[PDB]
């Protein structure tokens, strides 16, 4: 129930049970969001995101939630998305301050540990709220390979074989042990990223929803790109015919 | 030695002849000159030695020599000197003893105009050339004591004046409306339940003496007592969630449901249920339940108005489960506060072998009785949030030259608080529930290990509980327990001589 | 004035440290118990040098103590960088006291909860002062912080006796932390610390186990 | 008559669940108190009159101006404190005479109406501002909360709301200035009941041929006795 | 209002801090450290929670110099940042001083940053505690430890996390019948402590073990069938 | 009475993971009055409908300059209305000195919402209390993006914020396939007629209190001022 | 709110009377007793701010001798810049401007403009300044302002008979029979400023004793 206690108002104070509420509670709005999940595969880094449309009026492309942070690495965000652009631009220049310095395209275990332990920063301060966004980061290489990290609000950062972030993510980790996907290729699998979407999607209560797609892998020579017209057309008709 | 002779001469003064009034009121009547300093001197002798307590028979020999020589110059002052707050406490006592014998229609709004002008409220929107003079004022518990005493008339005069006093004042009682004047007026709500209900046990319950009961016609009907909550109600819900506080609200919502309980638990409990469940706007919840602790005797009491009671009894029970966090420790204590007084009511015994073919189950009653089968699933429940309350509150021994060894004062509550609200839980509980119950304490208790400071005294005394309840059950497993593992662990080794025993 | 005298709360709850100012010498003695054995006696120390004929224990908390102890270093080398001296030890104390009280001045920030022992020799006198979590400092001939330092203090008024030489203020001392100290003190359970003529420096293990034999 | 609190009326940068800011309201509702300023714009120039409220005969009237000359084209008239606006006049002063020294023009009233705004705790005055540009004669209102407009006429201080109300029942679009110098007048001895003389209001025009001017002790007095 | 920040209690605590202590608990792991004649052994609890985790990127252990071995227990954000405090100042250490920092000098660096939680209201402290490993030149294996107190204590063997308690109470026993260990069959200590007190001792590949030895000082994170031959042998 | 303990700062999250200030940000926009814009692939015109603080005065500059090719529409406080947009005249110079080229009217949006966000997140400051309706054109084509207190920002085929727009918006997503065929003067049309019905029907849009805002593909952004907006409301 | 606080120390602090002549402008204020051991020399309230412009004050004592010392810089922070002497509208503009929380002082900051024009100010505490004729600041302030509303149009015949049958006149209102309780302060038209011996203050009370 409540707590009339301010154990609660600020990230800079621990519940008398070792708890910050308010990093749990910023891990709240993600846990209501629409639902972003990715599946990484032998060949690559597939993203797949049930953008909800909120109105007719809205041009097909508003609320980009799949982002560009460097010319190899993607974003797939969830929760409060006006936090998920600014640490988008976290992203974009600490990926650019890294070639700036070091002279080559930022690895993702590094990338998302900067970006990380800027999330975390802001989970110390009384100045400050937590992120109100969970995100992804998926990359493709030659030296690194595929991998796929997701960083919390929190600012815990993992690598995952399959992540979900969003209100269905329990839901949409069940269908994506299905798979078994450390043998499928990268085209086979956004046939998969976007059925699981389409499961998970509770039309009942959410009225109406467009599908991002990015993959980033070996058919495109290691640069995250948003996937066609025509493959995701495709794959928006295998997911609805199943 | 000033309050002694004043209590002294207070409890002589029933006793004193009936020929030694006029005998007083021929002594100090020559200092009533109202301008020395030699009228108080008369006006606090009347006010402590005028005999009002006398039998019917001799009114004549009583305030009759002085009331209209003495109510004729209280409402001709129009100053507040500093005999009018003596004659306030004299009128009082006069109305409470001569209750049926005064006529105060004539003075009424004189009076009501001067209790509402002491609460001295700002209105006006510059309001005051704040006049100093009213530093002494009316104590309003004498004038509770004043208003309480006029309600039992044929004509429904006063009543009216009550009506017309609160609903002046609504807009005060307001929790965003607090101030200055909120002390007098939260202590206004306290006393006068308090006061009405001490009046109807004067004149229902009360065995007959010498002194004189009201008369039939003075007496407080079941038309004026509703009328009396229901121009009380609407500013004592608006007294539960100030910000002052909420003691003096529950203190007259318990006194308001002695009385009327059909018009009272139904507004309290239509604000409960949204405070247990709304993870916003916690106040609510050190508010609401501690309102439902004072209705607690009228609520589980199904009476022939309100029967609908108990069965509001185990869902707010079950829904407090979460108040046992130990993250408040005022919703804690509110909470353990909440079980223990309702678990002192209700026995918690299942009722299933009863809900067979028998004709003794009312409406009402079948439904309380197939409630019953959570009273195993609440008590289970409570130890399960009693032990994260107890292993989330261990002691971190975090500096390392010293060792923290007193429990805090705040810590020393939790102990005797869940010492409190789990041996009454325990107690008022069938030997079925008990010993499925007595299992989950051992099984705590045993398998691990606690530091003997904070935890130590916690723990056991949950244990404690245990075996005051049923001492054959508990101690057959108990005391075989620790005295075959205190043998394994002390004389095994010479662990006679050392410095620091194993925890 | 309220975290003050609550620093002073867990000055006082913190391990029994003895110092007395002997004749021709200074003594610094105190408490280092470990919780278990686990704990490397010879790690941390508690009885610390400042300079080469300064040194300062502490009753209170460990971690406020090296924040006072780095910052007591440095202005033993500021004022020897400029003067080109040994700092004396009654100026030593008026620049650390100032630094505790700057921590009870600025908002936002708890003081120390630390007193402090310092210790010291200059110009063939031996100094020991006191400084407190409010800034305040005193000169003592002898004195005791930590836990039962009331019942320290009244002990060393008996048997304080201003011409005992600096092997009798030993003694003296570890009978102060004797009283207090509830176990059987071996070499490694307390930590002593000696200021003379030839400078300050904390006693040897082995150099302790000398005078626990009396 | 009663108060009548809510639960978000202290705080400041705190935004009310309608969406509004009660802290910077209740401070401008604040400011209706000092002596009522009018101000009539017409096609012949812009009156500017104000109540003066002086307590003591040995006070100097000259001294309580609360009428002041912003350039030699731009009058500007004030209602809260005189020091309260004292900030004020000093960047619209400056203001005038950067845009002068930059531009070599006489800054426009909207302009100098504009950037004395742009300083917006909000301000504690409301102010008027009377003058002569490009586009003829022009009167401004400045709001405390920073909120400036164009006014054909506007009233200020405590009794505006009662006074503006008469400035709609007087006001036409082809108006004189002598006309609105007396219109206003008449206003004035409505909004305090005393009589007037050169001790209680000042007045000041700002016509296109002729600079800010202040009515002296021998025009104001040419100017009452008539109405 | 001395509960919501770092300023003492009227008997002297500071609630904070001890609440910081309870945030360790909250990760519900538990690391063991203990020291050889001429090794250092750290072992983990590594718990995989999710089947579809990476599990290369679930660790505690990490390096912080080629010769200093590190174990954070508690807040996995507060860990990783409380390593790049040590990533940095180990390697600050090297270039102000031209010599590899100790492991008795980088845990009062670490302890000294973090007293200054315990100190300024403006921020909490980290709920999570560091225990390095490493050989010194002159001083043989170290096995230190820091708090978010800021203690820096020197240590035998210790524990730290959920079962920190009775793991010492193991370590305490075998630290007082003999000299605590020999060599490299020290890791066999550690092993069986952690699995006394969570009592699975399941499989091989849910640990995480690193040593430094006095003939290799370089910290080294044994691998999977590298700590299977400790526990076929336990 | 109902006292929440989530809403003081801008910093607190709500255990629903919401937070409150910013939601009581988002309902200053509704406290302002109606505008309408909407794009047809020539033209994007912004339409306002305007208030006065009385008679005898002028109503309000509800639509402001921003750059040649850019030009916004107030809904919400003023005092942050003039905040934002002497930023978007700043960033669109700057990028017209170092570029030579005018800013894209996406990439403008982006950097409002990247300011806007930072009040969203600190101790002390609260978040800007006005939602823009942005028309622009760009080489992609023209741009209807609408921001909000809570600072995401969304191109919009046709939008309209402010007091009663939930009428307008009705009145939009009926006729938005119609849009992108349109002429000038029949764009225009359509965003009257959207702003009518935010009126009672006891009020009319005058030409003194209706502010119309154009750019397009060969014409500068240009608003049309009280007796401008005469050739528009008379075909109507 | 703040500024009010400062109000209530200038109605218990020494009264201070101007009046302002043709020829000369005249000070004076209530000296108070002070203590039996008490050196009475650091007491003074007529303080000088350059050679043209001196004030009186009532209030904090404290607070004075900031403000004071603040308007001596500003006296000669002006000649550096100007070169001409402060007018007196100059130097009661910065005392008024300098008046966080207002400084709890209230001043009659009187003398001349470099035109040998006679002036005669108040720095109330809220921040206002406005010109006199003549005017009272203290203890005693609104009877002693009754007083010489009574009495301006026909006294500045003789700077002396102006500035006696006002000045002490009116401090005579309030204050006691006098001489040792007067401290009396008179400049010229660029002259110097001169206080008064009680030597020749107790002079002037026999002529309006008479």
């Amino acid at each position: 129930s409540s707590i009339g206690t301010g154990y609660d108002l600020s990230a800079s104070t621990f519940s008398p049970d070792g708890r910050v509420f308010q990093v749990e509670y910023a891990m709240k709005a993600v846990e209501n969001s629409s639902t972003a999940i990715g599946i990484r595969c032998k060949d690559g880094v597939v993203f797949g995101v049930e953008k909800l449309v909120l109105s007719k009026l809205y041009e097909e492309g508003s609320n980009k939630r799949l982002f560009n942070v460097d010319r190899h690495v993607g974003m797939a965000v969830a929760g409060l998305l006006a936090d998920a652009r600014s640490l988008a631009d976290i992203a974009r220049e600490e990926a650019s301050n890294f070639r700036s310095n070091f002279g080559y395209n930022i690895p993702l275990k590094h990338l998302a540990d900067r970006v990380a332990m800027y999330v975390h920063a802001y989970t110390l301060y009384s100045a400050v709220r937590p992120f109100g966004c969970s995100f992804m980061l998926g990359s493709y290489s030659v030296n690194d390979g595929a991998q796929l990290y997701m960083i919390d609000p929190s600012g815990v950062s993992y690598g995952y074989w399959g992540c979900a972030i969003g209100k269905a993510r329990q839901a949409a980790k069940t269908e994506i042990e299905k798979l078994q996907m450390k043998e499928m290729t990268c085209r086979d699998i956004v046939k998969e990223v976007a059925k699981i979407i389409y499961i998970v999607h509770d039309e009942v209560k959410d009225k109406a929803f467009e599908l991002e797609l990015s993959w980033v892998g070996e058919l495109t020579n290691g640069r995250h790109e948003i996937v066609p017209k025509d493959i995701r057309e495709e794959a928006e008709k295998y997911a609805k015919e199943s | 030695v000033e309050n002694i002779l004043k209590t002294l001469v207070k409890s002589c003064r029933p006793y004193f002849p009936a020929d030694a009034t006029a005998e007083m009121l021929e002594e100090w009547r020559p200092l009533m000159c109202p301008f020395d300093v030699t009228m108080q001197k008369a006006i606090t002798y009347f006010e402590i030695f005028l005999p009002t307590s006398l039998p019917p028979e001799l009114h004549h020999k009583g305030f009759k020599l002085w009331f209209d020589e003495l109510i004729g110059l209280w409402v001709s002052v129009q100053n507040l000197p500093q005999w009018e707050g003596q004659l306030v406490n004299l009128f009082a006592r006069l109305a409470t003893d001569n209750i049926g014998y005064i006529d105060w229609d004539p003075y009424v709004p004189k009076i009501f105009t001067r209790i509402l002008r002491s609460l001295n409220l700002p209105v006006g929107s510059s309001q005051v050339l704040v006049p100093r003079f009213l530093t002494n004022a009316y104590d309003i518990g004498h004038a509770v004591i004043w208003i309480t005493a006029m309600m039992g008339g044929p004509s429904k005069l006063v009543q009216k004046h009550l009506a017309g006093l609160f609903n002046s004042i609504t807009s005060f009682y307001h929790p965003s409306n607090n101030g200055r004047w909120l002390n007098k007026l939260m202590k206004l709500l306290q006393r006068l339940p308090n006061s009405v209900v001490r009046r109807l046990h004067r004149e229902r319950y009360k065995k007959p003496s010498w002194l004189t009961p009201v008369p039939d016609s003075h007496k407080l009907t079941d038309q004026d007592v509703t009328d009396f909550v229901q121009c009380i109600i609407q500013p004592v819900l608006l007294a539960m969630f100030s910000k002052t506080g909420s003691l003096e609200a529950a203190q007259a919502l318990q006194n308001l449901a002695l009385m009327r309980p059909e018009l009272v638990i139904p507004p309290v409990l239509e604000r409960t249920y949204p405070a247990l469940e709304t993870l916003t706007e916690p106040h609510q919840l050190t508010a609401t339940l501690s309102c439902v602790i004072g209705v607690a005797r009228s609520l589980v009491s199904g009476g022939r108005w309100f029967p609908e009671g108990p069965t509001h009894m185990l869902p707010l029970l079950m829904r407090a489960l979460p108040g046992v966090d130990p993250n408040d420790f005022s919703k804690c204590m509110i909470t353990f506060q909440f079980i223990a007084t309702f678990s002192t009511l209700v026995p918690l015994v299942d009722c299933s072998s009863v809900l067979q073919e028998r004709n003794d189950l009312t409406e009402v009653e079948r439904e309380l009785c197939s409630a019953t089968a959570e009273f195993e699933d609440f008590v289970l429940q409570f130890m399960d949030r009693c032990f994260g309350l107890i292993e989330s509150s261990t002691l971190e021994q975090t500096r390392e030259e010293t060792e923290t060894e007193k429990m805090t004062h705040l810590e020393s509550l939790v102990e005797l608080g869940l010492s409190s609200t789990f041996s009454t839980i325990l107690t008022q509980c069938s030997k079925e529930i008990f010993m499925v119950a007595l299992q989950k304490v051992f099984n705590f208790s045993t398998s691990h290990i606690f530091e003997t400071r904070v935890a130590g005294r916690m723990v056991a005394d949950m244990c404690r509980a245990a075996v005051k309840c049923c001492p054959e059950e508990s101690l057959k497993l108990f005391v075989p327990h620790c005295c075959s593992v205190i043998t394994q662990l002390t004389m095994n080794d010479d662990v006679l001589n050392d410095e620091e025993l194993d925890k | 004035l309220v975290q003050i005298e609550y620093a002073l709360a867990a000055v006082a709850g913190g391990a029994p440290s003895v110092g007395i100012k002997a004749a021709n010498g200074v003594v610094l003695a105190t408490e280092k118990k470990q919780k278990s054995i686990l704990y490397d006696e010879r790690s941390v120390h508690k009885v610390e040098p400042i300079t080469k004929h300064i040194g300062l224990v502490y009753s209170g908390m460990g971690p406020d103590y090296r924040v006072l102890v780095h910052r007591a270093r440095k202005l033993a080398q500021q004022y020897y960088l400029v003067y080109q001296e040994p700092i004396p030890t009654a100026q030593l104390v008026q620049r650390v006291a100032s630094v505790m009280q700057e921590y009870t001045q600025s908002g936002g920030v708890r003081p120390f909860g630390v007193s402090l022992l310092i210790c010291g020799w200059n110009e063939g006198r031996p100094y020991l002062f006191q400084s407190d979590p409010s800034g305040a400092y005193f000169a003592w001939k002898a004195t005791a912080m930590g836990k039962n330092y009331v019942n320290g203090k009244t002990f060393l008024e008996k048997r304080y006796n201003e011409d005992l030489e600096l092997e009798d203020a030993i003694h003296t001392a570890i009978l102060t932390l004797k009283e207090s100290f509830e176990g059987q003190m071996t070499e490694d359970n307390i930590e002593v610390g000696i200021c003379n003529e030839a400078g300050f420096r904390r006693l040897t293990p082995t150099e302790v186990k000398d005078y626990l034999a009396a | 008559m009663f108060l009548t609190r809510s639960e978000y009326d202290r705080g400041v940068n705190t935004f009310s669940p309608e969406g509004r800011l009660f802290q910077v309201e209740y401070a401008i509702e604040a400011i209706k108190l000092g002596s009522t300023a009018i101000g009539i714009q017409t096609s012949e120039g812009v009156c500017l009159a104000v109540e003066k409220r002086i307590t003591s005969p040995l006070m100097e009237p000259s001294s309580i101006e609360k009428i002041v000359e912003i350039d030699a084209h731009i009058g500007c008239a004030m209602s809260g404190l005189i020091a309260d606006a004292k900030t004020l006049i000093d960047k619209a002063r400056v203001e005038t005479q950067n845009h002068w020294f930059t531009y070599n023009e006489t800054m426009t009233v909207e302009s100098v109406t504009q950037a004395v705004s742009n300083l917006a705790r909000p301000f504690g005055v409301a102010l008027l501002f009377g003058g002569v540009d490009e586009k003829g004669p022009q009167l401004f209102h400045m709001d405390p909360s920073g909120t400036f407009v164009q006014c054909d006429a506007r009233a200020i201080g405590s009794a505006s709301e009662g006074a503006q109300s008469s400035l709609q029942e007087v006001y036409h679009k082809s108006m004189t200035l002598k006309e609105a110098i007396k219109s206003s007048l008449i206003i004035l001895k409505q909004v305090m009941e005393e009589k007037l003389n050169a001790t209680n209001i000042e007045l000041a025009t700002v016509q296109p041929g002729q600079n800010f001017h202040m009515f002296t002790k021998e025009e104001l007095e040419e100017v009452i006795k008539d109405i | 209002f001395d509960r919501h920040i770092t300023i003492f209690s009227p008997e002297g605590r500071l609630y904070q801090v001890e609440y910081a202590f309870k945030a360790i608990n909250q990760g519900g792991l538990t690391s063991v450290a203990v020291r050889g004649k001429d090794c250092a052994v750290i072992v983990t609890q590594k718990k995989v929670p999710d089947k579809l985790l990476d599990s290369s990127t679930v660790t505690h252990l990490f390096k912080i110099t080629e010769n200093i071995g590190c174990v954070m227990t508690g807040m996995t954000a507060d860990s990783r940042s409380q390593v790049q405090r040590a990533r940095y100042e180990a390697a600050n250490w090297k270039y102000k001083y031209g010599y590899e920092i100790p492991v008795d000098m980088l845990c009062k660096r670490i302890a000294d940053i973090s007293q200054v939680y315990t100190q300024n209201a403006e921020m909490r402290p980290l709920g999570c505690c560091m225990i390095l490993i490493g050989i010194d030149e002159e001083q043989g294996p170290q096995v230190y430890k820091c708090d978010p107190a800021g203690y820096y204590c020197g240590f035998k063997a210790t524990a730290a996390g959920v079962k920190q308690t009775e793991s010492t109470s193991f370590l305490e026993k075998k630290v007082k019948k003999k000299f605590d260990w020999t060599f490299e069959q020290t890791v066999e200590t550690a092993i069986t402590c952690l699995s006394t007190v969570l009592s699975i001792d399941f499989k091989p590949s849910e640990i995480e073990v690193g040593v430094v030895t006095v003939e290799n000082p370089k910290f080294r994170i044994l691998t999977e069938a590298e700590i299977d031959a400790h526990l076929v042998a336990l | 009475m109902f006292r929440n303990q989530y809403d003081n700062d801008v910093t607190v999250w709500s255990p629903q993971g919401r937070i409150h200030q910013i939601e009581y940000a988002m309902e200053a926009v509704k406290q302002g009055s109606a505008t309408v814009g909407l794009k047809s692939k020539t033209h994007a015109v912004l339409v306002a409908l305007k208030r006065a603080q009385s008679e005898l005065a002028a109503h309000q500059k509800k639509i402001l300059h921003v750059d040649n090719h850019i030009g916004i529409s107030i809904a919400g406080l003023t005092a942050d209305a003039r905040l934002l947009c002497n930023f978007m005249r700043q960033e669109c110079l700057d990028s017209r000195f170092v570029f030579d080229r005018p800013l894209p009217v996406s990439r403008l949006v982006s950097l409002i919402g990247s300011k806007t966000q930072i009040p969203t997140q600190r101790y002390g400051r609260r978040p800007y209390g006005v939602g823009l309706l942005i028309a622009g054109y760009d080489d992609m084509g023209p741009h209807i993006f609408q921001t909000c207190p809570s600072a995401n920002y969304f191109d919009c085929r046709a939008m309209s914020i402010g007091a009663r727009s939930q009428s307008a918006r009705t009145y939009l997503e009926r006729h938005m396939s119609e849009f992108m065929e349109c002429n000038l003067n029949e764009l225009v049309k359509h965003g009257l007629r959207a702003l009518r019905e935010t009126l009672p029907a006891e009020q009319d849009l005058t030409t003194k209190n209706v502010s119309i805002g154009i750019v397009g593909k060969d014409l500068e952004f240009t608003i049309y001022d009280d007796d401008d907006v005469s050739p528009f409301l008379e075909g109507l | 709110f703040q500024v009010e606080y400062a109000q209530e120390a200038v109605k218990k602090g020494s009264t201070a009377v101007g009046v302002r002549g043709r020829d000369i402008v005249v000070l004076g204020v209530e000296k108070k007793s002070v203590a039996k051991l008490q050196d009475e020399r650091t007491v003074r309230k007529i303080c000088a701010l350059d050679d043209n412009v001196c004030m009186a004050f009532a209030g904090l004592t404290a607070d004075a001798r900031i403000v004071i010392n603040r308007a001596r810089v500003e006296c000669q922070s002006h000649r550096l810049t100007v070169e001409d002497p402060v007018t007196v509208e100059y130097i009661t503009r910065y005392i008024a401007s300098l008046k966080r929380r207002p400084f709890g002082i209230s001043a009659l900051i009187v003398g001349f403009d470099f035109d040998g024009t006679p002036r005669l100010y108040q720095t109330d505490p809220s921040g206002t300044y406005h010109a006199w004729k003549a005017n009272a600041i203290g203890r005693g302030a609104k009877s002693v302002r009754e007083f010489l509303e009574k009495n301006y149009t026909d006294e500045a015949i003789e700077t002396d008979d102006l500035t006696i049958k006002l000045v002490i006149k009116a401090l005579l209102e309030v204050v006691q029979s006098g001489g040792k309780n007067i401290e009396l302060a008179v400049m010229r038209r660029d002259q110097s400023l001169k206080i008064l011996n009680p030597e020749e203050i107790e002079k002037y009370v026999a002529e309006i004793e008479k």
